[PDB]
Formats: C-alpha cells, structure tokens, sequence
C-alpha cells in the first residue's frame, strides 16, 4: 500500500498536464471505441437523435509508466483533472453532458506500460439531417462525427480500436419506429486552412417501419374510396342518399387527414403520405361531381350510361393510381 | 392488458469484479407504504432482486438489479374505446331492421356510423409510443371498422339487387357436392339473414378475442 | 414473438403457417356463425356450405 | 454512393448530373485544372441551390444553379479569357466534411470536360 | 381553479429503528372551482342529450329525419368525448366526468335503438 | 519541454487581467470570424432561431509577446482565467452556452509577435421578429448583433476579419421550410449616452417554401367550395339533398379552417 | 430600404409617410434643424404606436401618432411658438440601434420641411 | 384607483369601487380616541382564507361576496373597550404584512361604533 501510494505520487509529481505524450515527435495515436447503451429519441421535427454511450479512449503516455506493480491501477476519477487527456468533441452535437450520479461517471486506468484508458458515460443529442420526401417509405443516414478541437493530424491521430468491432451494442437497440439496418465506422483527415484534422464517423442507416401507417393511414382511405364506389351503385332519383353518402365520405376523408397529420410529426414540405391522402380526396370529390353530372343530365334536364362508365372507370383508375404510387415510392 | 418488469441496475463504473464486489443485505430493498406511491395507470405487483457479472470491454463488472413488476389497469380504456366501439357496431346493425325503401335513412346511418368509427379510432393511439406493430385495442378498433364497412356494403348490395333489377353410394360428384340446383334471386331476404349473421359473428370474434388475451395471454 | 408483429417471426415459413391457420380458424368460425342461419335457409344448403367451409379449413390447416 | 456525369463543353452551359445517394452528398462544386497546373476551386452550391460561392478569380462572370426534380447543377458561363481553357471537373461533398476550397474533402469526382477558348 | 379552504401545521417525531427523527408538515386543503366544468363540459352534453329526445315527438314515418338526428347526436357526443380528452388533464383514470359522458352516450344510443324498435314494429313488418 | 513552461510562466508574471492592452493608447483592433454549422429550429411562435457556430476573436496583445520559441502555443484553459479577453456578447440573444463535452470547447492560441486567437463553439437562441402579415408567402430577415459590453469605440474597435469572407459555412444550412436567399455583414457604431459602442451584424434573408401550404390548405378549400357550388345543378324540388350538401360543406370548411389553426 | 416623405409644413400638423421595408425599421422619430443649430430630437414613436417619447422642451404640446393607412406618422403640432421654427425631418431607426435622441443611430432621413409661424 | 365606502351602526359593510383587482387583500382596522390604529382583520381575493387578530378571535368574523360590496364584518360579544371608529382599508398584491397600517393605501371613511 505504501509502495503503490509512493509510486502514484512519483508519477503525478513533476508532471505537466499541458504537453501531449511525445510532444516533440510523432503524433500521439488515440484508439477509441464506443458501447451504445441506447438510442432513445429520434425527432424528425428537430432532425436529431439522442444517444447514450460509454465512450472510451486509449493512448500511451511514457510519463505515467511504472514498474514493480503487477496490476492495472484503476485510479479515482478526479485524477483525470491531474492528467493530460485528448480534446475530443462531437462535431454534429447540439447538446450533451456527462452523467454525475452518484459521482462523475468517469474512468481512469493506468496500465504499467504507460497505456492510459479514459472512459466517460456520455449522452448526446446529435444532429441528423433527414430527407422525408418518401415519408414513411424512407431510409435515413444518421451519423456521429468525432474530431479533435485544437490539435491537428501532425499532433494527434485517431483510429477505431478493434477495427469494425469498435462499436458494440448496436444489435441490442430496439427502436420503436425505426429499425437499424447497418452501422459503419469511417476514419478520415478533413483538410482545413490551418491544417488536416483527424476525424472518425459512426454512421447508422435507420429504416422506418411501415406498420403503423398501413394500419392507420392507407386502410381507412381505401375503404372510404370504396364507399364512394358504393355510392355509385344507387338509384339516380334517390338524390338525398347519394348526396349524403358522397359528402359524408368527403367529410370523413378530411377528418382522417386532419387528425392524422395532427398526430403525426409536422414537416412543412411534400411527403408521399400527403400525395396518397390527396389522391384519395380527389377521387371522393370526383365521385360527387360524377353524381352531379348524372343528376343534371338525366333527372334535372333507366340505363344511366354515366353510372355504367363510372362503375368500371373509377375502380380501374384507382387501382392504376395505387400501383403507380406503390411502384414509384417502393 | 400488458404486464411489465421495469429494472433498475447499478454497478461500479471503473472497478471490475476483481476490485469491488457489491452485495445485497438481508431483505435489503425496503418498500415504504405502497399506498403512498404515485403509480397511476399501473398497479404494483411486487419486486425482486438479482445479481450478475457482465462482460464488458474494460472488464468483468458486478451488476446489481432490482425489478419492479407493474400491471396496467384496464379501466380507462374500457369506458373510452371498448364500450363506445361496441355500441357503435351495435348501432350499425340497426340498419338491418329499418325498411329497405328508406334509402336516405339507411345510407346516412351507415356512412355516419363509419364516420363515428373513424373519429373514435383517432383517440386509440394516444398513450403508446407509435409502435409499428398492432396492439390489441388497435385490432379491436380495426375489426369494428370492418364490421361497419361490411354492413354498409351489405345494404348497398341489397338495394342494388332489389331495386335496380327486375356414382358411389353418393351421386354425381359435381351435384352431390355442389348444390347448384335450385340456386339465386333470393337476395330480397338478405336483411333477414344479416339480422342473425352480423350480430352472431361479432360475438364469436369478441369471445375469442377476450379469451386470447385474458386467461391464456 | 407474437403474430401481431412481423419482425419477430424466425422465418417466412412460420409466417405462411400462421397465415394458413388464421384462414382455418376464420373458416371454422364462419361455419359456426352459419349454424345460426338455419332458421331462414334450408338445411340441405347450409350443411353443404359448412361441408365446403370445413374442407377448406382442413386444406388450410394441412 | 453517388455517380456524376458532366455534359457540355463565349456562352457555355455545363450540366453536371448526379445519381444515387445525392442527399448524403449535398454540397456540390466545380473545379478546373488547366494543363500542367494544379486543380483549383471555381464554385460551390448547396442542396437548396441558393447559397452559391465562387472563387475571387472567377467572380462576376460565372453562375451556378441547381435543380432536384432532375438532380443536376448547371454552370452558366459568361465572357471568358484565354486562361479559362481547362478540364472542368464536378465533385460532391457530404455534410460535416470540411472546407469548400480544398479538393481532398470531396469524395466522388466527375470524369472532367475539356473547354478551350 | 383552486381555493384554499383551510391550512394546518403539524409537528411530530417519526419513530424508526435508528431513532426518533423530528418532522414538520404544512398542509393545505384546495377545493376546485366548478364553473369551468358545469357550464362548459356538463352543459353541452346535457343539451345534446335533450336534443336526442326530440326524435320522440317527430312523426314515426319520418325515417330520414329521425335517423339523421339520432346518428348525428351520437356523432356529436363522440366528438365531445374525444376532444375533451385532450382538454382535460392527460391522466388515465376513471373520473366522474367520464361516467357522466358515458351515461349521456348510453342515453342517446338508447334513443336511436328506440327509433329502430318503433320503425320495425309500426312501419315495416 | 520545461523551457516553454518557464516561458509561459514568465509571460503570465506581471500581467494585469483587469486592464486591456494599451489602456491610454489607441483602441485594440479586434477581428471577428464566424463559421456557421446550423440555423435549425427557426421558431415562429417564439420569434427566435437557434444558431450553432464556431466563433474566433483575433487581437494583438504586446504584453504577451515572447521570443525564442518559433512554435505557436496552444495554451488554453488556465489562460481562459489568466488573460484578458474581449467582453463581446450577442445583443439579441435569449439563451446561449458553450459546448462542454468532452472538454470545454475553447481554444487560446498565442504567437511570438503577441497575436492572440480565441476560438469558442457557441450555440445561441437569437431573437428574430417576423412579419407574418403575408404568411405563408412571407420573407423574413433575421439578424445576429455582436457588441462590446462595457468598452466604448475609443477602447475597442470591431471589424470583420477577411472582409466579406469572414462568415463561412452558409451553404451548410438546410432548413425544412426556409431557404437562405442572401447573407450580409455590417459594421457600425451605435451611439448610446455613454458613448459610441462598436457593433457587428450578420443578417440572413429567409424565404418560406409554399408547396406544403398549397398542397394541404388552399386548393382543398377550393375543392370544397366547388362541392358547395354543385348544389346549384341539383333540382330545386329536392330539399334534403341540397340542404345536407350545403350544411355539410359548411361543416367541412369549419373543420378544415379550425384544424389548420390547431397546427400553425 | 425605405423611402420617407414629409409634408404639411396656430397648429400645422405635419405628415410623414414611408414606403418599402418599413417593418425592418419600426421606430420612427421627428428631429429639427434650426438655422445655425444642429439637429435635435423632437420625438419618437414605435411600431405599435401605443408608446411615444418626447423631449423636455416640447413635452405636453405635441402628440405623435401612427395610423399605417399609408404608413403615415402624424405629429400634431399645437401651441406653436416663434422659437419652435426649424426644418423638421422624420427618420426611421432599426430594431437594434440604441438610443432615440442621437441622430447618428438613424439610417433613413427625409429631405426636411420648413415651418415658420 | 380604489374608493372604499363603509357603513355600519351589527353587520359592518364595505364597498370598494374602481380597479379592485389590483388591491386584492382588504381588511378592517380600529382606533379609539387618543389611540393608534390597530389591526382587526383581513380577507383575500378568493375569500376562502381569513386572518384575525388574537384579541378578536372567535368573536368577530369576516366574509367576502361577489359584485361591489365584497367585505362584510360580523360583530359579536361587544365590550366597552370596543368603542371606536373602524376603518376599511385595501392593500396591493405585493406588499408587506397585513398587521401594519402604513402598507395600506386608499383608506376608507371610518365608521363610529360606541357600545
Ligand atoms: C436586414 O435588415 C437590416 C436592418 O434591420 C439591414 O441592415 C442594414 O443593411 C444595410 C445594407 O443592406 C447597411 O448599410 C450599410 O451600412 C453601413 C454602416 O456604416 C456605418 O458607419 C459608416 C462608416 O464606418 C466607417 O467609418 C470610417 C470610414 O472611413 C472608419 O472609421 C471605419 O472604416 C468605419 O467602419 C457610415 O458611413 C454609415 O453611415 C452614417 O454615417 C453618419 C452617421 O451620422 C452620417 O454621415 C450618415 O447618417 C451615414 O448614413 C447615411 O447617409 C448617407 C449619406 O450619403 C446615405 O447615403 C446613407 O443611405 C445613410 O442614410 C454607418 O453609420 C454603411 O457604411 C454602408 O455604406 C455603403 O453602402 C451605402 C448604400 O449603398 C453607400 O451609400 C455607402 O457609400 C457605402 O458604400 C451601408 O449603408 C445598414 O447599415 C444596415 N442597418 C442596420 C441597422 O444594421 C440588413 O441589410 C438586412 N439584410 C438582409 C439580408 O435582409
Ligand atoms: C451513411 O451515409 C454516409 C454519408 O456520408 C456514408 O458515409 C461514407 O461511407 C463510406 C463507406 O461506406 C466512406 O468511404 C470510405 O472512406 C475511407 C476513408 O477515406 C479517406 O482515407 C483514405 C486513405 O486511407 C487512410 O485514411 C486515414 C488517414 O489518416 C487512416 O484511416 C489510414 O491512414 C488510411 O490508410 C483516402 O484515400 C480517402 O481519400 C478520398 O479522396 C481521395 C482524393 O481526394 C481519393 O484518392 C480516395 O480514393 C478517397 O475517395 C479519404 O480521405 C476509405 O478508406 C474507404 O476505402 C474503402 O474503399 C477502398 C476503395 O476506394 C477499398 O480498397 C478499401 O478496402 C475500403 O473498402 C472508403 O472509400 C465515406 O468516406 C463516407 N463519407 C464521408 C463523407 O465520410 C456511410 O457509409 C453510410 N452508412 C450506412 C450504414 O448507410
Ligand atoms: C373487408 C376486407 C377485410 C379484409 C382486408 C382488410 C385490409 C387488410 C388488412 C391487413 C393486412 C395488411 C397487409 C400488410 C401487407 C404489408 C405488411 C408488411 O409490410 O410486411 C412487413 C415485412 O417486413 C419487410 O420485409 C419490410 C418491407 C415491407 C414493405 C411492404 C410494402 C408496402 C405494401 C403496401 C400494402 C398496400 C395494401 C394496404 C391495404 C391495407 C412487415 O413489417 P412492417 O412493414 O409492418 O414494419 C417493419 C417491421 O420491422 C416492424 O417490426
Ligand atoms: C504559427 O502561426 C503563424 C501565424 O498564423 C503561421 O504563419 C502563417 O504561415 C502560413 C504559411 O506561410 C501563411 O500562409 C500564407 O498566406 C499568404 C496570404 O494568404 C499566402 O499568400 C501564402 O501563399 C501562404 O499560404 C500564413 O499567412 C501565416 N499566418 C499569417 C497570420 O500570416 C505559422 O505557419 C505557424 N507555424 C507553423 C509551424 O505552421
Ligand atoms: C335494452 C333494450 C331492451 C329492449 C328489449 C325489448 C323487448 C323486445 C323483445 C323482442 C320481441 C318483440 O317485442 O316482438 C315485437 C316484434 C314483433 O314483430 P311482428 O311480427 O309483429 O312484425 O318483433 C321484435 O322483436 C321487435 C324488433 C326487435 C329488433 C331490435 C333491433 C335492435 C337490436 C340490435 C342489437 C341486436
Ligand atoms: C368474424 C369471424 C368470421 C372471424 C374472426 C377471426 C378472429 C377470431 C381472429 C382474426 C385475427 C385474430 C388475431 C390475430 C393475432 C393474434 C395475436 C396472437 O398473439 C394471439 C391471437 C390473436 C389476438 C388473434 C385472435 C383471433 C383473431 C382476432
Ligand atoms: C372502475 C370502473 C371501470 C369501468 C367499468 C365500466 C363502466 C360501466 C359501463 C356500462 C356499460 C353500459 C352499456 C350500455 C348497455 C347496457
Ligand atoms: C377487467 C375485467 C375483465 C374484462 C372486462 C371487460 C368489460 C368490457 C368489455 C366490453 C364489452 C364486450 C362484450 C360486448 C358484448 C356485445
Ligand atoms: C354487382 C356487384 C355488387 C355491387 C354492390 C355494390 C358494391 C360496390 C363496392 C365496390 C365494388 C367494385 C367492384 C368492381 C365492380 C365492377
Ligand atoms: C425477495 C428477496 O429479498 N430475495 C433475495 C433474498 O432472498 C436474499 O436474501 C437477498 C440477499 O442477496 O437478496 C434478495
Ligand atoms: C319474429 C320476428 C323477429 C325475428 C328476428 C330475428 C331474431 C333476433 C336477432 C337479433
Ligand atoms: C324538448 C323536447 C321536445 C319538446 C316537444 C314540445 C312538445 C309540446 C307539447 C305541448
Ligand atoms: C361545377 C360542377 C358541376 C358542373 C356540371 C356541369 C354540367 C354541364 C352539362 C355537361
Ligand atoms: C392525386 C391525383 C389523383 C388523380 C385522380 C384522377
Ligand atoms: C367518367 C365516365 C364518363 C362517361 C361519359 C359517357
């Protein structure tokens, strides 16, 4: 116990927290890996996502090398303030913090070859630009970009520790609406006016699950359009029934659209769901216009030829539109 | 009608199992007055302690977990969704007893019933986190929507067809099986069928549904 | 795993099996409904209707 | 995975079209390499096609426009100079990549169209 | 919405195996102020229920009128009950107002069912 | 290794934090530089926009001049307390912070001549009043105003380093509804009672996209109006049909207008 | 940009009308330049028009008003005195400009209108 | 701008007219000849809470009503020491304690009662 305490004091005595390992020399290589605890929120209205992780970084500092102690000293977290650490930061982050219960969730471990392990439990709200032009039939690319703030590639170098196995826990993530299809790790050197800065990128390819929309959106619309087709098969002189059925189908379509888009995220530009709902709206509107034509031509001023054409045209036209929609967007 | 087991886990952040070892005291977890808890929309059923050794990249860590069992209370949704939907589906069957000549009345009844079902279906998915898969209450609402749609289509077919139109111990395999003989302009009796056919079927479905989620779910 | 979710079935063969058992259950329930249809329709047709329905349920189940 | 095809080449109008995951590579730019010279920046444009940025040496005589219904960027030329003769390349860059003026930050390049005046 | 009816002070030593611990308590009794509910949620439901009774005075042969009245008052009751869910606190629990709204819904449903009965008996077969 | 340490220790010795460079001399000429990363969440209800940027301030302190070390230092956080920096602040801010994870996103860089560069990574919520009298066909002009808090123009003088090239990364912004039509830089002296304070200003012009509104709001109402007109071709004798059509069209219009209010 | 026009040069009520992006320059105010005396602050009014600020020498006698029918800004000169003779200007100020009493903070100025009585 | 007019010879009444909302809490004070004003009681805007001095506990009560006359004081078990002029008073929302008269503004016209 006395030997270990004196060794730790010697390591921390005469130590500068202001020069990178091997200051004058080749750049210090920092190997980093992440364990994704969870991905909680994925907000399209804000175009971002919340991510909790066990960030971990490894470097080699000869100034913190000790001998005679055959064990890996896991020191108290506060010693991180007394040692040099990288200035790593998340470039596409909007707000982040380190958990502080029961204490600061931080880790310092000094191996006897100078290899320092530094760990942090971090929650980040990372920005994820999205392309909701095929919504809900969309597949996003969310990313996390990690970069050194002050140093450049001539001083600090980044690499994924363990290759493709650096990021773990992605398989265990159960998102409610999305499904994680793939994750990719990339390492680059972004060139700036000052110089080349190292960068790492963790890219998830989320795919939206069309099981909620198919149950709430498309089925009511199709059934209401079919009910307008039912309105076609009624007598021409029975004006009250046909008019009520058509106009109430229009009202039901407006109700569906309003309540749906109120419940759904609000994104102010065109989406596939809007095109489908509006095609259904146009079809139900055309049904009532068709009845107006029938009433004016014949009853106003038994075959009912317009009805005979409509009975075949409208289902065929709607089927063609449905196939075009489900081919273009899928 | 779902039950859950919410966990609460803790461990040393940096010290592996070979440096720190947590341990539960005898009857360590102490619940206060369970009536003094803010658990609405959920009923506390019990709890349980565990312990495990998780293999992480840094090393092996002793994780201590406490699970709380929670059972949802199906009181709010019985009066909000299940009873109004059932009553609306029952109202859909009123059309079968109205005279067939009352075309505007039956048409308005059917279509406004569809509209009311659509209005009710909106408040179904309020508490849930917009899960892609279909839950029980969503399935119930969907089946009710299908019943009301079926009733309206049934009346439409009846109106169209009633108003707008004027060898081995058996017998021939085709005729011994298929009763094509004396088969049909008996569409005018369809309401008399529906008055028994539409209610009864619903009850069967209803019965199965509740069983499939209550005793054996 | 539940039939409601279609991202938890191990394979599409189980999906098809569950679908066919669904049609079997629906057909047998439909004939159980048709039991109540005897008051209007003649027996010689209703027994045939359930004969065909039960046969279709059997084909779906096998 | 984006593939770029360059067309065209006093008054000229080049049209660099893109196909693939264009949304992943929104910031699309034009460079030019004169024969025996290093590659140089000429222009850049964003996804919305309303944030043009030109190098000082080619300002007030160039224009860049974009359209997304057909994924293409049009480089519209004006009164030229003999130094303008070069192979003009079209490149794409991803969000959170770096500066505009450097070619190493651009991933997917075009084949390059020769222009002589 | 509230009105402090009465407030109380308590001082006591809570007993525990470690020892007696001092403790104080400041309690208020808040009474909710009706008027934003009786004028505003109960009154429209009662008016719609009274409107549903209009069908009993209309002639039995007016199929379209009575059926439209009944089904539309049912629709209005569902509209009120659905859109008050986002008005009231979003706390799932069986409240008294839920019972009142359910009762009104049952009453309008029974009115429509009564019309079904009389139409089948006295007009049809 | 120790040489630079003793050099910076000597630099800090005899330095007055409370006093700007050249207290009696001419004003310190401080240059601003901004690299934008997002103008996300341009709220209309709150009349503000959230802006993330990298913000450099560049000046020349002769008190911190050093010689014998050709390397430019990157001495950061102990200096963040032990040196004078400009008191620059954003006037139309409502709430702002400096990103702190993993470390405090701040950078002090010294030079042998005495030049100091001070970079921060700042997310702010800057107010932007909007004239919605032509909404959704409106065009707004948001601004970020940068100003010295206490010092007057005779003490500190702001300018845009690099001229019009000071602000970069405008092309990186991609808002859902708006589209940046133009960005402008301005430098003025605002005359308060105390004196003429410096000011810099970065203005953006935002044009709103109309496609969503015409798809969802306008011509659906046109269609409902046409459905209302349909009543005129129906026979005058029929009363239930025409009355039902008119009143249900009125109900549908009220529903559409009211729900459009409910999300706008 | 906004263009300001003045007219209406006992009680002689002046009229000041604005044309252009008047929203960007909400506050507008009246100043006066007498022969041999520099420009001085007479009054100021805000966008809503429910708030106003006058100088001490002219308080309780003038009432600036806003209508927005033609972007008009009335002054309502009353209780005139011979000392209160000068070329009156009406000018506009930006949202973030600072004090009201200092002409340097004002951007767009009228030509001026002379009043003598 | 609040004007208080109080009446009483027994039920004392006080009517407050004007911007009464800005001065929610209102109360009663007493003063006998050669004596200083003393706090009697106070009533708040809601009316569900009261405050009385110890010397007038269990005997005098205060109540609030809607409309204009929203302060009523019921007097019981009168004593010769109660011979005094009673003042109605009103206080602003953000002001000091009720017991101190100087915190009150827009005083009323004292009504004299002699047992
Ligand atoms: C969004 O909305 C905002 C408003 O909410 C818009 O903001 C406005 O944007 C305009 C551009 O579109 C800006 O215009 C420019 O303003 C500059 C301001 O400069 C001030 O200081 C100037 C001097 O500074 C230098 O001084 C000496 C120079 O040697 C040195 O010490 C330093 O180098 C200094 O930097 C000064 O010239 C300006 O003006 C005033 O000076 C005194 C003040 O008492 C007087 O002489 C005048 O009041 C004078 O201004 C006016 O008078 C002249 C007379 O000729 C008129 O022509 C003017 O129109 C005006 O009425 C500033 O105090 C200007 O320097 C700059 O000038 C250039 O452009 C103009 C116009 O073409 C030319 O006329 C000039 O010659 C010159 O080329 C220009 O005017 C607004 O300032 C800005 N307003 C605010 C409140 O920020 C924003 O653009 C919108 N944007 C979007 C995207 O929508
Ligand atoms: C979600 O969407 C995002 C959208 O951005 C998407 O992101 C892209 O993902 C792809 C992978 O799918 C990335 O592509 C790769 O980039 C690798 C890194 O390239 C850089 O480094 C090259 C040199 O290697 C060195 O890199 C560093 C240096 O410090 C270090 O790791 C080592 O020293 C290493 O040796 C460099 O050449 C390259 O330069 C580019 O430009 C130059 C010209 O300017 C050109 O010469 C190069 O060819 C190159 O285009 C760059 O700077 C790269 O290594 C990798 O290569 C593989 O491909 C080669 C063939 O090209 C194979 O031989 C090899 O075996 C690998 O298979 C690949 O090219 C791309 O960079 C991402 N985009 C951005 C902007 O970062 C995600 O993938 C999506 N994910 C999901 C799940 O959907
Ligand atoms: C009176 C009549 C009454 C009877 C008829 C009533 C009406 C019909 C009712 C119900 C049947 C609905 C049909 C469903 C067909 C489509 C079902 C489907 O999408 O299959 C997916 C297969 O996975 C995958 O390969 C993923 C890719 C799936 C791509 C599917 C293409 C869309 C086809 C559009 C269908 C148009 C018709 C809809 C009419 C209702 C399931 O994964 P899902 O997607 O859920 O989420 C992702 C998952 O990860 C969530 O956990
Ligand atoms: C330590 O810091 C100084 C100051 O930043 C660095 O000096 C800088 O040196 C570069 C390289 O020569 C200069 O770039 C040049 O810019 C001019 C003008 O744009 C251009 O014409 C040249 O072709 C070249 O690109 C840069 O201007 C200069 N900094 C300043 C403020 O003038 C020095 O390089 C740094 N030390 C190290 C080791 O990098
Ligand atoms: C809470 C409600 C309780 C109401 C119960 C009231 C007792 C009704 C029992 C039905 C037997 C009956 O009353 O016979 C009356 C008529 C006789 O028909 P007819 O041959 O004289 O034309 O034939 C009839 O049966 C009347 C028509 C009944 C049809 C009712 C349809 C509505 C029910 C829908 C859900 C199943
Ligand atoms: C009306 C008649 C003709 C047919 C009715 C068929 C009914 C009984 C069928 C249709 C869909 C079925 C459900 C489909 C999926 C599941 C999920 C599974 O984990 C439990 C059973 C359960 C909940 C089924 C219960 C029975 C069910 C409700
Ligand atoms: C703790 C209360 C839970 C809710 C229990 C259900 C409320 C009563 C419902 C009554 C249903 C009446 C239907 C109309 C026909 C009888
Ligand atoms: C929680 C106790 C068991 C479940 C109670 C459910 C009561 C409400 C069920 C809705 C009515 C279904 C039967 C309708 C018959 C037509
Ligand atoms: C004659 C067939 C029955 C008609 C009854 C009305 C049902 C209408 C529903 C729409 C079905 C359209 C099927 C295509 C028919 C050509
Ligand atoms: C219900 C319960 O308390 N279960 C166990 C208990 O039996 C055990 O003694 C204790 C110590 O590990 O952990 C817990
Ligand atoms: C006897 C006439 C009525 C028969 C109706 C059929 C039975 C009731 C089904 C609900
Ligand atoms: C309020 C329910 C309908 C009232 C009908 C009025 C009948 C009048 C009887 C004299
Ligand atoms: C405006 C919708 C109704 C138009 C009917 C036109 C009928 C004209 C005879 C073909
Ligand atoms: C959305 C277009 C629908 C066209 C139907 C004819
Ligand atoms: C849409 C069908 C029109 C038929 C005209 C004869």
């Amino acid at each position: 116990m006395s030997f270990v305490k004196e060794t730790v004091d010697k390591l921390l005595k005469g130590y500068d927290i202001r020069l990178r390992p091997d200051f004058g020399g080749p750049p210090v290589c920092v190997g980093m890996n992440i364990d994704i605890a969870s991905i909680d929120m994925v907000s399209e209205v804000n175009m971002d996502y919340t991510l909790t992780m066990y960030f971990q970084q490894y470097w080699r500092d000869k100034r913190l090398a000790y001998s005679g102690i055959p064990l890996n000293l896991t020191l108290d977290n506060r010693v991180a303030d007394q040692l040099w650490v990288p200035d790593t930061y998340f470039l596409n982050d909007k707000k982040s913090f380190v958990h502080g219960v029961t204490v600061k969730n931080r880790m310092i471990r000094l191996h006897p070859d100078g290899t320092v392990l530094y760990g942090l439990r971090i929650t980040t709200t990372a920005a994820c630009m999205m392309d909701l032009r095929r919504y809900p039939l969309d597949e996003q690319n969310c990313t996390l970009e990690i970069e050194s703030y002050g140093y450049t590639t001539d001083d600090i170098e980044f690499y994924w520790r363990g290759g493709d196995k650096a990021v773990t826990g992605v398989e265990r993530i159960e998102l409610p609406q999305f499904s994680i299809v793939e994750h990719r790790l990339v390492s680059r050197n972004v060139v700036f006016a000052t110089g080349a800065y190292p960068r790492l990128s963790l890219s998830f390819r989320l795919k939206r699950n069309i099981g909620y929309f198919i149950l709430q959106t498309y089925m009511p619309s199709i059934l209401i359009t079919i009910l307008s087709w039912v309105s076609f098969w009624i007598n021409y002189d029975a004006s009250a029934a046909r008019v009520a059925l058509g106009i109430t189908t229009v009202l039901t379509m407006t109700t569906i659209n309003t309540h749906l888009r109120e419940t759904l995220p609000k994104i102010p530009y065109v989406k596939a769901i809007d095109m489908y709902l509006m095609g259904c709206f146009v079809f139900v509107f055309l049904a009532l216009l068709e009845y107006a034509f029938v009433n004016y031509i014949f009853f106003g001023r038994d075959v009912n030829a317009i009805d005979r054409w409509s009975r075949i045209v409208f289902p065929f036209t709607f089927s063609l539109f449905n196939l075009v929609y489900w081919l273009y967007y899928v | 009608m779902d039950e859950h087991s919410c966990p609460l886990e803790f461990s040393s952040y940096g010290y592996p199992r070979e440096e720190i070892v947590y341990q539960w005291k005898r009857s360590s977890v102490e619940v206060g007055d369970t009536r003094s808890w803010r658990l609405y929309q959920f009923s506390f059923v019990g709890l349980r302690n565990t312990t495990e050794v998780v293999k992480t990249t840094s090393g092996d860590y002793v994780v201590m977990s406490v699970y709380f069992d929670l059972s949802r209370r199906m009181g709010y949704f019985t009066i909000q969704t299940y009873i109004p939907c059932t009553l609306i589906v029952v109202l859909s069957w009123v059309s079968f007893w109205i005279n067939k000549d009352a075309v505007p009345a039956r048409t308005s009844l059917g279509i406004t019933t569809v509209l009311t079902m659509t209005t009710l279906s909106t408040i179904a998915r309020k508490s849930l986190p917009k899960v892609s898969y279909v839950t029980a209450m969503d399935l119930f609402v969907s089946v009710c929507f299908i019943f009301v749609f079926s009733a309206l289509v049934e009346y439409g077919t009846l109106h169209y067809f009633v108003s707008n139109r004027k060898c081995l111990d058996g017998k021939d395999c085709a005729s011994f099986f298929c009763c094509f003989e004396d088969c049909h302009i008996r569409i005018a009796k369809m309401d008399s069928y529906a008055r028994i056919f539409f209610p009864t079927a619903f009850c069967l479905f209803n019965l199965v549904y509740w069983v499939s989620y209550l005793y054996l779910g | 795993g539940s039939f409601t979710d279609f991202s938890t079935i191990p394979s599409s063969a189980f999906k098809a099996a569950a679908f066919f058992v669904l049609l079997s259950m629906v057909l047998i329930l439909g004939c159980i409904t048709c039991f109540s249809l005897f008051f209007f329709c003649n027996t010689a047709t209703v027994y045939k209707i359930c004969a065909w329905m039960q046969l279709l349920a059997a084909l779906c189940l096998v | 995975q984006v593939q770029l095809v360059e067309s065209g080449g006093g008054s000229l109008r080049l049209s660099c079209a893109a196909s693939g995951h264009t949304f992943n590579y929104p910031i699309m730019g034009w460079f030019r390499q004169a024969p025996g010279k290093e590659r140089e920046f000429v222009g850049a444009i964003s996804w919305s096609g309303g944030s043009t940025s030109y190098a000082d040496s080619v300002k007030d005589r160039f224009t860049i426009s974009r359209d997304n219904a057909k994924n293409t960027v049009y480089l519209e030329m004006n009164n030229l100079k003999p130094e303008d003769t070069a192979v003009y390349y079209c490149a794409a860059k991803g969000r959170y990549s770096g500066g505009l003026y450097y070619p190493t930050n651009y991933d997917y390049w075009g084949q390059g169209t020769q222009v002589t005046v």
